[PDB]
């Protein structure tokens, strides 16, 4: 199967410097011209540059907003592609993609360019309180609080409990994102069973398993 | 640079129903050597893009024969003959007949369902929270189509507008309902100033407000 | 030698 992995994406500082990396697998990659594709959170795509095989002497291309800022290259011998990038822009975050042709796509790399400092999150367990006797549906939570750079990914029960599950879309205010998850189970298996929330923000290597405990005075 | 347009912005489409979307150019398409190299590419929710449609009709392997692209010049056309399920996402036209190879703004293709009201739950802050200094009060509005929805936070009667922050899921993979939460932030000081903390639901299916309460002194 | 092409971009 073909394979596009990058590597790199991270927080870094305005006028600061980052490389990205892509490595290629399942496909002849010293026979195919390579891409970087960007995408601004919540925006459109934007190509960014292009470099051609040995045949055609690594010809390179750029878009004009990063011309003689961005470096594209390739080790063909290690099956690698790369992005350079120098004194780096607000405008310049996005997720990564590298891009075969116009055909194959990587996961793609996040790359955060902002002046706020990495800060790990607050992670808060939402129970029903005072009301609610039996419903036969409950409703469990775990509010993500304060936290930066993206991204959290929350799991229940280490993804065992997979249904019912709607985790948000992070909202940023004022340098800092919060971040919420819901669950909705029988009422059989809950508190008799376990409901736990993992939630993981790797930028500050935070790992969280929150069990949810019932209130009710 | 070549100005690609696409329209329409949103469109909202039945499962078996067909939908068509468009691609202008600022300038023809039709390249040098007599072809012309426009793209259709489709990214799904939390997914990298896939390419569907290349040199204006050709379609790529594996992609269903639901899809049909046409044109020539600066206009062209990406048809849907049924919806499935799996079609929801962003449509993208790339152009690579002129250099910089531009791309289009996107067109989001969202499911029509039928109209769901809102399942609302209330959370109060927790223990960890209040240690902090800061109090977060918590409304999940769950399965719910439309998605156009208005929530309004009362703090013992009266209306509170700041502190409050909204997100909303994609649409759901299994039945395309839409989830939404609430939250209201307030320092622990002006928490336990009040007793009553509600949040009141309007949507298009009730002509009266869904309303979920909790006071701090009762258990 | 000899350059792969999707037959996305021209030229
Ligand atoms: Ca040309």
């Amino acid at each position: 199967e073909v394979q596009l992995e990058e590597s790199g994406g991270r927080l870094v500082q305005p006028k600061g410097s980052l490389k990205l990396s892509c490595a290629a697998s399942g496909f002849s990659f010293n026979t195919n011209a390579m891409n970087w594709v960007r995408q601004a959170p919540g925006k459109g795509l934007e190509w960014v540059a292009r470099i051609r095989s040995k045949i055609n002497n690594y010809s390179t291309y750029y878009a004009d907003s990063v011309k003689d800022r961005f470096t594209i290259s390739r080790d063909d011998s290690q099956s690698m592609l790369y992005l350079q990038m120098n004194n780096l822009k607000t405008e310049d975050t996005a997720m990564y993609y590298c891009v075969r042709g116009t055909t194959y796509w990587g996961q793609g790399t996040l790359v955060t360019v902002s002046a706020a400092k990495t800060t790990p999150p607050s992670v808060y367990p939402l129970a029903p309180g005072s009301a609610a006797q039996t419903n036969s549906m409950v409703t469990l939570g775990c509010l993500v609080k304060g936290y930066f750079p993206e991204p959290v990914t929350v799991t229940w029960n280490s993804g065992s409990l997979s249904s019912g599950v709607h985790t948000f879309p992070a909202v940023l205010q004022s340098d800092l994102y919060t971040l919420s998850s819901s669950v909705t189970v029988p009422s059989s298996p809950r508190p008799s069973e376990t409901v736990t929330c993992n939630v993981a923000h790797p930028a500050s290597s935070t790992k969280v398993d929150k069990k949810i405990v019932p209130r009710d005075c | 640079d070549v100005v690609m347009t696409q329209t329409p912005l949103t469109l909202s489409v039945t499962i078996g129903q067909p939908a068509s979307i468009s691609c202008k150019s600022s300038q023809s398409l039709l390249d040098s050597d007599g072809k012309t190299y426009l793209n259709w590419l489709l990214q799904r929710p939390g997914q990298s893009p896939k390419r569907l449609i290349y040199l204006v009709s050709k379609l790529d392997s594996g992609v269903p024969d639901r899809f049909t692209g046409s044109g020539s010049g600066t206009d062209f056309t990406l048809k849907i003959s049924r919806v499935e399920a799996e079609d929801l996402g962003v449509y993208y036209c790339w152009q690579g007949s002129h250099f910089p190879y531009t791309f289009g703004g996107g067109t989001k293709l969202e499911i029509k369902r039928a109209d769901a009201a809102p399942t609302v739950s209330i959370f109060p802050p927790s223990s960890e929270q209040l240690t902090s200094g800061g109090a977060s009060v918590v409304c999940f509005l769950n399965n719910f189509y439309p998605k156009d929805i208005n929530v309004k936070w009362k703090i013992d009667g009266s209306e509170r507008q700041n502190g409050v922050l909204n997100s909303w899921t994609d649409q759901d993979s299994k039945d395309s309902t839409y989830s939404m939460s609430s939250t209201l932030t307030l320092t622990k000081d002006e928490y336990e100033r009040h007793n009553s903390y509600t949040c009141e639901a309007t949507h298009k299916t009730s002509t009266s407000p869904i309303v979920k309460s909790f006071n701090r002194n009762e258990c | 030698e000899e350059e792969d092409d999707d037959m996305g971009f021209g030229l």
